[PDB]
């Protein structure tokens, strides 16, 4: 299978700053990578799909892109409501998910 | 002909099972069937054997079977280890960044990760064989 | 939309079942998959399996090849898990999702690796504890 | 420590772009000359590999298209040229006026009739209207009896000949003919030279399969989810030769396909909206075409000594026509459903908003169904059929086209602009006697084109070459390259 | 060219005298004479070298000389004992009903008594060589 | 392709440096470029691949590359020492009147002084190999 | 009238045409050198081998 990892595992920034998460893979993913946002006590929701498409209902502050073995999630202006664990999913084959990373709030 | 090469695909590199008789068998099956047809066409059409397109397309396929067989034998003799399986040549592997997972990866997956090394390696393998030959040349002369 | 359900406590060596109801939709709708993932406390998201698939075909995470079974029932608008040989490490929040394809000029087949696929719609999640 | 070493006999491959061998069973003419005998070995091995397949960008399909075309060209090349026949012919004026090649204002026709006249007419095997070639709505074949002066091998001697042309094959000079004997020429002579397709081409079936040369193999995608373009096929099967291909040419529907399965498949171009829809064999869809009458054929020797086959019928037979059998209504409903559920379709999910349609324009090359019956090409007008199979509310399609029938009127054309991208015109000799053909229907060739969530138009297409991409398509040609390199510790001495 | 193969016919199998250079000599005599003619025809007719029938019949004979040489070498390498005379392979003889009279029968008489065995034997000889190669593959790898 | 053979010309026979991989390399460079062109011509002209003169002249050059490679290998196998550099055959040199100045003369100058010996020597070298093969034949049989 | 007559213009039949056949490499011609050879002979005891006719 494809090993999907994430970095930084723990990062933060102030409300209003630019915060990014990078996902990497041991094998190339053609473009088949999704991003999810999970808050405590809740099921995760789709944030971005298929590398470059924002999921309808998700605020415009979220964006991302990627290919091959490197993908990025960007929040252009971190909100106080964005404290969450974010996860990458490769679905190039039998989806395995990455470990997730945490964005805290300052 | 048999296609026993492709038959083990997906088994991983280690224990993949390599067969050295496999190219001789694909060529031999080919030559016999094509020779039978070469003798069969003249039964009805001897004059137009190469004039028209079918005879030049078939010529390219017969030529390819021979040239391909010979390219493998010529490259192997340049390296010198034509019948040595693993060959055990003296050229070092280019870097530690490209080491196969002998028990996880398949030869099909692996070879596509070294396509950019083969261009430099082929020449190095030939050079190593050339120096070994030079050393023996001098021993035989003296 | 997706409401899961099942026993909060099950024992080791028993079989767990979880049934999710679909509300405002059915389980025979075209081009959707009914899937499940797990989230052990303190861990990330593990995909465990997939069945509307319009067919009786399934895809399972190979680590559970002999442990997990997924089925659907059109008379109930429900789908469910059966997980055998339970152990302590199976404690997790079990969640449902649709894994909807993005149909269009980028989707060739409803297969992994041949169509954009994403879990847009998620259920609530059921925490199942395996204990004595 | 770790040396490159050389591993010989390695199970690995890369994309090949080389010519393939053909092998056949019909060796009467073409097969012996160009092909090997068919070994009959159709077995295959499955491999635990993942591979990328494409039908519209392959070497296997692009040889089938070019090879069928090329074998046609080498067959007609030595046949009689008909430039000696591009002379004014003296044609019966009544028949030129009735079929509209020439004009007359002395016919002053006026018709009064019932406008609420649409009918529904069904035919099947157990019917006298088929046996007698007189189904409701059929007319006469449209033929212009013409005379001309031709010179044979004796040079200083010539004879007048009786030739009956289909109207489709004449031009006819117009203006100030106040008598009889109109002045006509062959439809495609003056911009070019028409050559007769004399070596029995299209009089029988051509079937063959391709075989890889030594060191090469064919991989095939054996999924059910294969839709022409598939970047990662998990079921890859390896063999040395392809399935047997039927090199049949037609528009709108493909006939006698090898890929006839109890399933509807739709292949789409990856970069386009063009598709080939196979039809479910479960419904036994069949087309039965007839050429009423009994033709006489008269060989004419022309100057060089080569022979032209004339058609001195001197009679007035009914139109060639086609009868559609099998469960067409249900096969078409499945096509609509298959499109609705397809991965590449994002249109309407309402099957009553998806319709079959003719391509537009006034160009006969796309608006008529073109089919081959043992050497004679037929061009069918299918409005009656389409209205029937769709159970369409006709209502306002002009009286003649407002009928629902499972048969269509058709006409014979002897001067044919061939199917490949050539612009070459050939003459198809008439068949002596009567003709009947009973073919299966295996595919619907069409584009799917929608712009909104209401109205999808399955537009019938004339791109006959794409039919070869359903016959093959799932094949990939690869080169076995059994030399590998890999770090290991085992250096010689 | 020499035809030293046929020259000993009728001498019996034992002491028949086998020559391994004999195919190289028939090929070499052939290639030189045909090459001289390839260069000679263009002196008067360079354009129609393959268009007309003589050039396609001669092509089939030149191709046969090459394909035949290579079929023997390919089959021998599949067996592996290309330059070993008797080869000493490990495949057992099919049955005791077919034993040559080494001092009475000629190779011409004998071979026609084993035509129906060769079909099974060729494959067995190749299989035996393949396993020997597999054993060495593992020794070189480990 | 490389032309490393001619590159050392003028260096004298002794220390001339002989390379055994050199014919494999000239053939391999040739086959790859010619194969690319064989597949390229059909892009515009598939029918007239051999009908017209260019396709028969190119056929003779492709055939020559193969026949030449094989003549060297066939002659070497007739002698038997295909991969032995100096080979160390048992045929005596014809006379003392033709002894090279190993440290003064070049192989180009030397070979032209023995053109009239090669005609007799080639046969003698083959005969010597044939008897060695006969001796081994008998040892393997008995 | 039934055909076209072509002139045999390139001096054909104006001189003698004589040639012999030669076997390609690996092939040979055997000849029956008996006096009892009558075209068909299933067992010729005098067999002679050569490369050309
Ligand atoms: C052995 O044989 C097999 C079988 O043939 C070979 O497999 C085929 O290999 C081809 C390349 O050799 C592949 O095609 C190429 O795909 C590229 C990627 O396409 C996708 O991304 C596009 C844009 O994405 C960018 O950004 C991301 C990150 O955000 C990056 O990762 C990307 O690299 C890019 O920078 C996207 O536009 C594509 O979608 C469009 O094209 C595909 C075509 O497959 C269509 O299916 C889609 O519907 C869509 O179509 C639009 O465009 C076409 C024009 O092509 C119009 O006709 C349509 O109407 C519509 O507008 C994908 O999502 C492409 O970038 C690449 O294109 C560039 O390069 C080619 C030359 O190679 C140029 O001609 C182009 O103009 C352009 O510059 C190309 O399409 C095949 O997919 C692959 N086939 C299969 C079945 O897998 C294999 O390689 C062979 N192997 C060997 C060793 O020979
Ligand atoms: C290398 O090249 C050489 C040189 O060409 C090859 O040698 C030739 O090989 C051929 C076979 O491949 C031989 O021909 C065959 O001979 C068979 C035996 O013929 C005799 O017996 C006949 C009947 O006997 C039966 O009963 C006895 C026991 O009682 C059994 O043992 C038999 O097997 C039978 O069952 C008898 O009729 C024959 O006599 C007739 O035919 C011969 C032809 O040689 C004539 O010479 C005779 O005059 C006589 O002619 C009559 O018939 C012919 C029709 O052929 C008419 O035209 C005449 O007017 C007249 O009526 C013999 O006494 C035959 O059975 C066999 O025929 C069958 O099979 C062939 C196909 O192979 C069919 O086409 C037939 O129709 C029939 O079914 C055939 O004739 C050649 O003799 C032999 N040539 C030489 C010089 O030796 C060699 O094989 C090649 N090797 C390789 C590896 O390729
Ligand atoms: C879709 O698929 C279908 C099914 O395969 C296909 O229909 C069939 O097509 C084939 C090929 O054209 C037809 O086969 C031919 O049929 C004719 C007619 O036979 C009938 O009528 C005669 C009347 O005399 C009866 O005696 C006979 O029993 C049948 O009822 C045959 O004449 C053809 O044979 C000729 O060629 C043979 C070669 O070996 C000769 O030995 C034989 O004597 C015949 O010679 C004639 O034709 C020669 C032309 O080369 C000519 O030179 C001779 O002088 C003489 O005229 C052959 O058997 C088959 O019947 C069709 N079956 C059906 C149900 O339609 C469709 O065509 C195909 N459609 C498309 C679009 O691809
Ligand atoms: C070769 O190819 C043929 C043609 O495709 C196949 O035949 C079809 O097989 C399928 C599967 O068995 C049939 O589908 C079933 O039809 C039943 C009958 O429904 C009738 O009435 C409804 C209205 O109520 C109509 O819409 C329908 O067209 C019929 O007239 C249904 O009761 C079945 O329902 C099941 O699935 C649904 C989900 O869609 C569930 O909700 C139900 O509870 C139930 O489980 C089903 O739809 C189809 O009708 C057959 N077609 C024909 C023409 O006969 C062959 O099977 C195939 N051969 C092989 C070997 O595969
Ligand atoms: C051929 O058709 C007849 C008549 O059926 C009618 O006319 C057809 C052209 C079409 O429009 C049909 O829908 C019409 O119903 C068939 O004969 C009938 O068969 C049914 C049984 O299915 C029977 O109840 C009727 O009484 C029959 N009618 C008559 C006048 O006898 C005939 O079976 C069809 N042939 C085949 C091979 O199916
Ligand atoms: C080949 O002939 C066509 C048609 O022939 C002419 O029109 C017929 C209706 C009839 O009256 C014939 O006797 C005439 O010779 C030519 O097509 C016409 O070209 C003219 C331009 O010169 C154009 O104005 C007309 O509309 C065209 N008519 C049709 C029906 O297409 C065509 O140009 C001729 N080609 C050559 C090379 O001469
Ligand atoms: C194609 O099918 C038709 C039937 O639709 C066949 O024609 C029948 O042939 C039999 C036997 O000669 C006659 O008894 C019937 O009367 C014919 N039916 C009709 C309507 O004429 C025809 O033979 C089949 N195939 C071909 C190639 O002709
Ligand atoms: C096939 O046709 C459809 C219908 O026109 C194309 O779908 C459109 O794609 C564009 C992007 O290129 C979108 O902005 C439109 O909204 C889509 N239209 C509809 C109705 O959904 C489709 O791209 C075409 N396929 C290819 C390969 O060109
Ligand atoms: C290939 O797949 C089959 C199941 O279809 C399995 O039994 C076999 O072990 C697999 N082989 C390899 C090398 O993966
Ligand atoms: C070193 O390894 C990288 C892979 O990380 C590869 O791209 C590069 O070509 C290698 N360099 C050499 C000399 O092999
Ligand atoms: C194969 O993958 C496993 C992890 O699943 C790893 O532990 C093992 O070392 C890998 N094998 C090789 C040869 O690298
Ligand atoms: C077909 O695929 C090849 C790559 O294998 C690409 O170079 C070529 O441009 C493609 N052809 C089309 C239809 O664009
Ligand atoms: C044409 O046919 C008629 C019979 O309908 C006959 O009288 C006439 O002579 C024929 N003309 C020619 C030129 O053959
Ligand atoms: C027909 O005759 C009139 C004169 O009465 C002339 O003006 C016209 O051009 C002629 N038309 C043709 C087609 O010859
Ligand atoms: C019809 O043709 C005849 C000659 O066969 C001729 O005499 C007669 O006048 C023509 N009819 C007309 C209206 O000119
Ligand atoms: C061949 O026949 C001759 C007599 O003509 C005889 O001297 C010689 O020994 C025979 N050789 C063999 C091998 O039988
Ligand atoms: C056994 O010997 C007979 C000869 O009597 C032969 O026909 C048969 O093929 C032989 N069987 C095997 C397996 O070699
Ligand atoms: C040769 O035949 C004789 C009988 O004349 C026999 O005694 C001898 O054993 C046979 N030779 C062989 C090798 O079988
Ligand atoms: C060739 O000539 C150069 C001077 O141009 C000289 O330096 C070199 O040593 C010479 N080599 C030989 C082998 O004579
Ligand atoms: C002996 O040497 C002379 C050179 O002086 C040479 O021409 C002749 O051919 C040689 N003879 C032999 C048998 O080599
Ligand atoms: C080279 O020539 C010199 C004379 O200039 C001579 O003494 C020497 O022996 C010659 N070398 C050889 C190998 O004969």
């Amino acid at each position: 299978d494809i090993l999907l990892t994430q970095s930084p595992s723990s990062l933060s920034g102030s409300v209003g700053d630019r915060v990014t998460i990078t996902c990497r893979a041991s094998q190339g993913i053609n473009s088949y990578l999704n991003w999810y946002q999970q808050k405590p006590g809740k099921a995760p929701k789709l944030l971005i799909y298929f590398a470059n498409r924002l999921q309808s209902g998700v605020p415009s502050r979220f964006s991302g892109s990627g290919s091959g073995t490197e993908f990025t999630l960007t929040i252009s202006s971190l909100q106080s409501e964005d404290g969450a664990t974010y996860y990458c999913q490769q679905y190039d084959t039998f989806p395995t998910f990455g470990p997730g990373t945490k964005l805290d709030i300052k | 002909g048999f296609l026993g090469f492709l038959a083990t695909a997906g088994s991983a590199m280690g224990a993949a099972s390599l067969t050295l008789t496999a190219q001789s068998r694909t060529l031999l099956a080919g030559i016999v069937q094509q020779q039978q047809q070469l003798l069969d066409v003249p039964k009805r059409q001897q004059e137009l054997l190469r004039l028209t397109v079918w005879g030049t397309k078939n010529l390219q396929t017969r030529v390819t079977a021979i040239e391909k067989y010979l390219k493998d034998q010529a490259q192997l003799n340049a390296w010198g280890c034509a019948f040595r399986q693993v060959c055990c040549t003296t050229v070092p592997w280019p870097n530690a960044s490209l080491i196969p997972k002998w028990n996880n990866e398949t030869w099909q997956e692996w070879e596509r990760k070294v396509d950019f090394l083969e261009e430099n390696i082929t020449a190095l393998l030939e050079e190593a064989q050339i120096q070994q030959e030079k050393n023996m040349y001098e021993l035989q002369k003296l | 939309q997706l409401q899961e359900s099942g026993p909060g406590v099950v024992r080791p060596s028993q079989t767990l079942s979880l049934t999710c109801a679909v509300s405002g939709d059915t389980v025979s709708s075209c081009c959707f998959f009914w899937t499940w993932i797990r989230q052990p406390p303190g861990k990330g998201l593990e995909w465990i399996g997939n069945i509307s698939y319009d067919n009786d075909n399934t895809n399972y995470n190979p680590s559970l090849k002999t442990r997990i079974s997924i089925s659907k029932d059109m008379s109930k608008n429900q789908f469910s898990l059966k997980l055998n040989s339970l152990t302590a490490t199976d404690t997790a929040i079990y969640y449902c999702a649709r894994e909807s394809p993005s149909r269009g000029n980028f989707c060739y087949a409803y297969l992994y690796g041949n169509c954009p696929l994403h879990f847009d719609l998620w259920g609530q999640g059921v925490l199942v504890t395996v204990s004595s | 420590t770790l040396y490159v070493t050389v591993f010989y006999g390695v199970p690995a491959w890369r994309n090949a772009t080389i010519p393939l061998f053909c092998a056949t069973k019909n060796r009467d003419t073409w097969g012996t000359t160009q092909c090997l005998p068919d070994n009959g070995d159709y077995s295959e091995m499955a491999l635990n590999v993942t591979e990328s397949f494409d039908a519209w960008n392959n070497t296997v399909t692009e040889q089938a298209i070019e090879d069928v075309w090329q074998l046609f060209e080498t067959s007609i090349k030595p046949c009689v040229k008909l430039s000696p026949l591009c002379i004014t012919m003296r044609c019966n004026k009544s028949e030129t006026d009735r079929w509209g090649l020439t004009k007359s204002i002395t016919t002053t026709a006026s018709t009064t009739s019932t406008t609420a006249s649409a009918k529904v007419d069904m035919v099947n095997e157990t019917s006298s209207c088929i046996a007698q070639d007189n189904c409701t709505g059929l007319e006469q074949e449209q033929m212009i009896s013409c005379k001309f002066n031709m010179t044979g091998l004796k040079r200083d001697k010539s004879k007048e000949y009786n030739e009956t042309w289909y109207s489709a094959d004449l031009v006819c000079e117009q203006g100030n003919n106040t008598g009889n004997e109109s002045r006509c020429y062959m439809n495609h002579c003056n911009t070019s030279v028409i050559q007769e397709s004399c070596d029995k081409h299209y009089w029988d079936a051509i079937r063959f399969r391709y075989c890889a040369p030594p060191g090469y193999a064919l991989l095939r995608c054996n999924d059910t989810n294969y839709s022409g373009f598939m970047p990662k096929c998990s079921k890859v099967v390896v063999s040395s030769c392809t399935r047997m291909m039927e090199t049949q040419t037609s528009t709108w529907f493909g006939f006698n396909g090898t890929r006839a399965e109890n399933r509807t498949y739709i292949y789409w171009h990856g970069r386009d909206n063009r598709t080939i829809i196979s039809l479910n064999k479960y419904y036994n869809l069949t087309m039965k075409c007839r050429r009423p009458g009994n033709k006489t054929v008269l060989p004419v020797t022309i100057m060089s000594g080569l022979v032209f086959h004339s058609q001195p019928i001197n009679d007035r037979p009914k139109q060639a026509w086609c009868w559609f059998g099998g469960k067409w209504k249900d096969a078409i409903k499945e096509v609509k459903q298959t499109i609705v559920k397809h991965p590449r379709y994002t249109g309407t999910n309402n099957t009553d908003k998806i319709n079959l349609t003719a391509p537009g324009g006034g160009d006969p090359e796309v608006t008529f169904m073109w089919t081959n019956c043992r050497g004679e090409f037929l061009y069918c007008k299918m409005n009656w059929f389409l209205n029937w199979v769709e159970d369409r509310n006709t209502a306002n399609q002009k009286p003649k086209e407002q009928h629902k029938r499972n048969y269509v009127p058709c006409h014979i054309r002897q001067i044919i602009n061939t199917w490949h991208k050539v612009g070459k015109n050939v003459y198809l000799p008439p068949r002596e006697g009567d003709l009947t053909c009973n073919s299966t229907v295996t595919s619907l060739i069409a584009n799917i084109d929608w712009i909104d969530g209401n109205q999808t138009n399955i537009t019938m297409s004339a791109e006959v070459a794409e039919l070869y991409r359903l016959e093959l398509g799932d094949y990939k040609l690869v080169e076995i390259t059994p030399i590998g390199l890999a770090p290991t510790s085992c250096k010689r001495y």
